[PDB]
């Protein structure tokens, strides 16, 4: 789709080689040796790694590489590191059309030290019930492979409406945290024995409970 | 020490002009370089949209020459983007950046590397209107201990538009924080929450404020979060 | 006839950069250049062919004000039989000169705190210029036997460098503005008189 192919994942191990390929045309990559290239962490700005084809930035570690082949440009990190783990995108001059940008390439680090999901379920807090309102808020911290489900229980009956969950994000470990929401009135949260929150991670699930007593 | 800050409304309705300003500090814009700026759609690649130098001339986008205006206020230092019929695929968040290269008439000049980045302010085009942030604590209760490490946070309800951002002790507590993606109700209103695992123990006597900005409003709100009693 | 408009050129806001040097003939004008070689303002005052006390006593067809920026170390250079970067690849003063260079430093206006990437001179060149010529042209230097096709890369620079004024320099690194006086007389009758 992009004006420049780059694939949308790219695996490599800890310690080991991984190189990213970027492929353009004759009028832009191949054209000319302006190819730029950056990492782009979750939720910061992107970094310029790689400048005119195969140029560092300091500080950029020389772990980092870049070079060109044809309509082809590519990207090589060795001694791949935890932080690594990013997303990558190349850029070239195309001429007419000036600056124009790859889609971009997701690198995840392959070690994968299994983690089960830990599980703080917070009952409404009292001054959100004096609003008038109540929310149950499920926190869902520390678990590897990111791929979690969510299920609430008022008593021991299921409940799937008032309910929102966020897409598994990684944290600042790179292990996975996601977050789950139930909303109820002040009556709904008073007028039961209890509410769950049940997680369920690699076939085997974690269930916290709240009660209004 | 050169710095870059974007500048402009978090909202804009459809069909109407958006206008981000972006703040250069440590280095006349006058003394060289191209300045660029760059978006990105929540959750997509980047898109450059135009670069400038203090002269005054523009290189754009070709999707977007039709709609971009870029300018540059040299006497006080900053560079304008004005983005004109604006739509849903508007919505980003927009950096200001400066080239990687010092002399203006090389060739493919402002067309090839960037240097220093701002922050990036996001942009979201919808009709509703702004609303601020409903703040409340996630308090530390019997329930949230895990041995040595307890849990507590703060809930951040019902704002609009994207983003908030929470910081812990105006940034004295920042290990074991994770401040989740916010989650959009069926009301269209965004909530989300932050979570720090702390010592146990302490917490009758450490002081937790959770520092919520939402710059789309101009509010910032700092809560205690104190022991449930 | 009134003043020469020397002023303009010597107290211009703006000086060009090396490689793509300003030129102004001077004509029909009378001007006192006891003015200029006793102001001391200037660092440098050199002249080739001619007496400057003389020059009032003197007139000439037209006079040339060439006016650039270059770096202190090079000051040397502007002046007849030089060799550099700047006398070979950027303003070349004819061995048979007659005229004045006049030079002052400007690190208090053209010295920017990154640095000032406006100022550029030529690096490159596959011959040496030419008393009095000008090359503005952008093309890819070929430094190798692969050609360049206009494009940079290995072997294939860009032939501008630019001076990172900053003022913290040194001295011999700092801008100084020139201002080349060029006193021409042919068969034309003289106009500008002293
Ligand atoms: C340059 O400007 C100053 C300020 O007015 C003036 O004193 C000086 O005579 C000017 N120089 C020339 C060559 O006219």
């Amino acid at each position: 789709q992009s004006a420049l192919t780059q694939p949308p994942s790219a695996s490599g191990s800890p310690g080991q080689s991984v190189t990213i390929s970027c492929t353009g045309t004759s009028s832009d990559v191949g054209g000319y040796n302006y190819v730029s290239w950056y990492q782009q962490h979750p939720g910061k700005a992107p970094k310029l790694m790689i400048y005119e084809v195969s140029k560092r930035p300091s500080g950029v570690p020389d772990r980092f590489s870049g070079s060109k082949s044809g309509n082809t440009a590519s990207l090589t990190v060795s001694g791949l590191q935890a932080e690594d783990e990013a997303d990558y995108y190349c850029s070239s001059y195309a001429g007419s059309n000036n600056l124009v940008f790859g889609g971009g390439t997701k690198l995840t680090v392959l070690g994968q030290p299994k983690a089960a999901p830990s599980v703080t379920l917070f009952p409404p807090s009292s001054e959100e019930l004096q609003a008038n309102k109540a929310t149950l808020v499920c926190l869902i911290s520390d678990f590897y492979p990111g791929a979690v489900t969510v299920a609430w229980k008022a008593d021991s009956s299921p409940v799937k409406a008032g309910v929102e969950t966020t897409t598994p994000s990684k944290q600042s470990n790179n292990k996975y945290a996601a977050s789950s929401y139930l909303s109820l009135t002040p009556e709904q949260w008073k007028s039961h024995r209890s509410y769950s929150c049940q997680v369920t991670h690699e076939g085997s699930t974690v269930e916290k409970t709240v009660a209004p007593t | 020490q050169v710095q870059l800050q974007e500048s402009g409304p978090g909202l804009v309705k459809p069909s109407e002009t958006l206008s981000l300003t972006c703040t250069v500090s440590g280095y006349s814009i006058s003394s060289g370089y191209y300045w660029g700026w760059i978006r990105q759609p929540p959750g997509k690649g980047l898109e450059w949209i135009g670069s400038i130098y203090h002269s005054g001339s523009t290189y754009y986008n070709p999707s977007l020459k039709t709609r971009v205006t870029i300018s540059v206020d040299t006497s006080k230092n900053q560079f304008s983007l004005k983005l004109s019929s604006v739509t849903a695929a508007d919505t980003a968040v927009y950096y200001c950046a400066r080239a990687v290269v010092g002399i203006v008439v090389v060739p493919a000049a402002g067309r090839r590397a960037f240097d220093i980045w701002g922050q990036g302010t996001m942009v979201t085009v919808s009709s509703a209107s702004t609303k601020g942030p409903s703040v409340f604590p996630l308090a530390p209760s019997s329930k949230s201990t895990s041995g040595g490490t307890a849990a507590l946070g703060c809930l951040v309800k019902d704002y609009f538009p994207e983003p908030v951002t929470v910081s812990w002790n105006s940034g004295a507590l920042t290990s074991g924080v994770h401040t989740f993606p916010a989650v959009l109700q069926s009301s269209g209103l965004y909530s989300l929450s932050s979570v720090v695992t702390v010592p146990s123990s302490s917490l009758g006597t450490q002081t937790y404020i959770c520092n919520v900005n939402h710059k789309p409003s101009n509010t910032k709100v700092d809560k205690k979060v104190e022991p449930k009693s | 006839k009134n003043l020469c408009p020397f002023g303009e050129v010597f107290n211009a806001t703006r000086f060009a950069s090396v490689y793509a040097w300003n030129r102004k003939r001077i004509s029909n004008c009378v001007y006192d250049y006891s003015v200029l070689y006793n102001s001391a303002s200037f660092s440098t005052f050199k002249c080739y062919g001619v007496s400057p006390t003389k020059l009032k006593d003197l007139c000439f067809t037209y006079v040339y004000a060439d006016s650039f920026v270059i770096r202190g170390d090079e000051v040397r250079q502007i002046a007849p039989g030089q060799t550099g970067k700047i006398a070979d690849y950027n303003y070349k003063l004819p061995d048979d000169f007659t005229g004045c260079v006049i030079a002052w430093n400007s690190n208090n206006l053209d010295s920017k705190v990154g640095g000032n990437y406006n100022y550029l001179y030529r690096l490159f060149r596959k011959s040496n210029l030419k008393p009095f010529e000008r090359d503005t042209s952008t093309e890819i230097y070929q430094a190798g036997s692969t050609p360049c096709n206009g494009v940079e890369g290995f072997n294939c620079y860009f032939p501008l460098q630019s001076y990172g004024f900053q003022p913290t320099n040194g001295v011999g690194y700092q801008p100084y503005r020139v201002v080349v006086l060029t006193f021409e007389l042919l068969d034309a009758p003289p106009t500008v008189c002293g």
